[PDB]
């Protein structure tokens, strides 16, 4: 019944900065806490255990502290390699509970996306399928909402989206959502719209097209 | 009364992997030599694997040897079958059985069987990515390449053989409800440079040995 609460869920920081990630236990867990680094796709890598014991090979810039309920991960002088997710973990004999995770990313200013809608290619249409694509280009922060509105009717369970990593130079994100319909379904409707909701937008942007 | 239940069957590509589990009722696995048998479409039965009492000895059919692994969980009464580097000929109904009698002997028949789980090995190991253009329309615009119904992880894309790098965004692949992947690759270019400049994506699918190039033009 031990509940682990990490804070913040997302930490925006610049290179060279000294940042702290807070982890909270619902009840006393003494020092049975472990910090892990996890980069997209790759498996979690153990950094600290016994709340402060730094594993062999882990840089000196990493720091562990705390006991009972309050725990702290400290990265002094941020390196590009340090930019990833951090998971705090209460490790018991035959059980464990993790934190929600902390995504440590590069801070930059709020940037509204450039939205582009792509109708399905005639080539694909002939093959019995229709893939309608929406692009959200170079936006900040990562949190963005996409809604598909076929003839004003909102869609659900036909769309699939994927997001790129933070840009090397500009520090923004890109999202691409693909609405997938049969040739038959696609030809029953006229107006295909993509409504985008984001922090850098005064109101949601709706990019649209008609069949021909 | 004695029952056995196999779980984990389904469809797999050639070269793939799939694990089958066997669960039981009204007896403990502990003292029984557990076995797996398959019914090939041809009609006959092929003895697959055998696991001796407390995993002492493990025997396999010649074809399945070095690809399959038999395992036992005596404490929770479970039998496992690991199937790797899977061949089309491995397509069969898989039954888990026990060597048994009223008094256990040194050589008993398969007195109890499970109902059977269906395992189907598809001929095609890799799929061909179908490439589609994401055709354009304030001084700047975007175009792209939709890499579809293909497989399997991973596909690489480059634009103008590698010449165009600035503005390029190649998105994480998305697993579609079919079992096939789909990804998009886009690039932002000025609206002016449309008619003049030529744009081509370079799709590289190393598993299937596929290399596709498609030009993105408006209308
Ligand atoms: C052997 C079939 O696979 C068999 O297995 C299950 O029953 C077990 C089996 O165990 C065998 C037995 O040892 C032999 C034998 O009794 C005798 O000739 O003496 C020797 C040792 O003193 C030995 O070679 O027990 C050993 C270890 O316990 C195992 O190596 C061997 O698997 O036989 C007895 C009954 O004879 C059972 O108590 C065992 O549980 C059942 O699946 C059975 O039905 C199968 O026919």
């Amino acid at each position: 019944a031990v509940v682990m609460t990490q804070s913040p869920s997302t930490l925006s920081a610049s290179v060279g900065d000294t940042i702290t990630i807070t982890c909270r236990a619902s009840q006393s867990i003494e020092t049975w806490l472990a910090w892990y680094q996890q980069k997209p796709g790759k498996a979690p890598k153990l950094l600290i255990y016994k709340a402060s014991t730094l594993k062999t090979g882990v840089p000196s810039r990493f720091s562990g502290s705390g006991s009972g309920t309050e725990f702290t991960l400290t990265i002094s002088g941020l390196q590009f390699d340090d930019f990833a997710t951090y998971h705090c973990q209460h490790y018991a004999g035959y059980s464990a509970t993790f934190g929600q995770g902390t995504r440590v990313e590069i801070k930059r200013t709020v940037a509204a996306p450039s939205v582009f809608i792509f109708p399905p290619s005639d080539e694909q249409l002939k093959s019995g399928t229709a893939s309608v694509v929406c692009l959200l280009n170079n936006f900040y922060p990562r949190e963005a909402k996409v809604q598909w509105k076929v003839d004003n009717a909102l869609q659900s369970g036909n769309s699939q989206e994927s997001v790129t990593e933070q840009d090397s130079k500009d520090s923004t994100y890109s999202l691409s959502s693909t609405l997938t319909l049969s040739k038959a379904d696609y030809e029953k409707h006229k107006v295909y719209a993509c409504e985008v909701t984001h922090q850098g937008l005064s109101s949601p942007v709706t990019k649209s097209f008609n069949r021909g | 009364e004695v029952q056995l239940v196999e779980s984990g069957g389904g469809l797999v590509k050639a070269g793939g992997s799939l694990i089958l589990s066997c669960g039981v009722s009204n007896f403990r696995i502990s003292a029984h030599t557990m076995n797996w048998v398959r019914r090939v479409p041809g009609g006959g039965l092929e003895w697959v694997a055998s696991i001796s009492t407390s995993s002492t000895y493990r025997d396999y059919a010649d074809a399945v040897k070095g690809r399959f692994t038999v395992s036992r969980d005596d404490l929770e009464d479970f039998v496992y079958l690991q199937m790797h580097k899977m061949r089309v000929e491995d397509t069969a109904i898989y039954y888990c059985a026990r060597k048994g009698s009223d008094r256990l002997s040194d050589n008993d028949p398969f007195d109890a069987w499970g109902p059977g789980t269906v395992v189907t090995v598809s001929p095609a190991s890799t799929k061909g990515p179908s490439v589609f253009p994401l055709a354009p329309s304030g001084g700047t615009a975007a175009l792209g390449c939709l890499v579809k119904d293909y497989f399997p992880e991973p596909v690489t894309v480059s634009w103008n053989s590698g010449a165009l790098t600035s503005g390029v965004h190649t998105f994480p692949a998305v697993l579609q409800s079919s079992g096939l992947y789909s990804l998009s690759s886009v690039v932002t270019v000025p609206s002016s440079s449309l008619g003049t400049q030529t744009y081509i994506c370079n799709v590289n699918h190393k598993p299937s040995n596929t290399k596709v190039d498609k030009k993105v033009e408006p209308k």
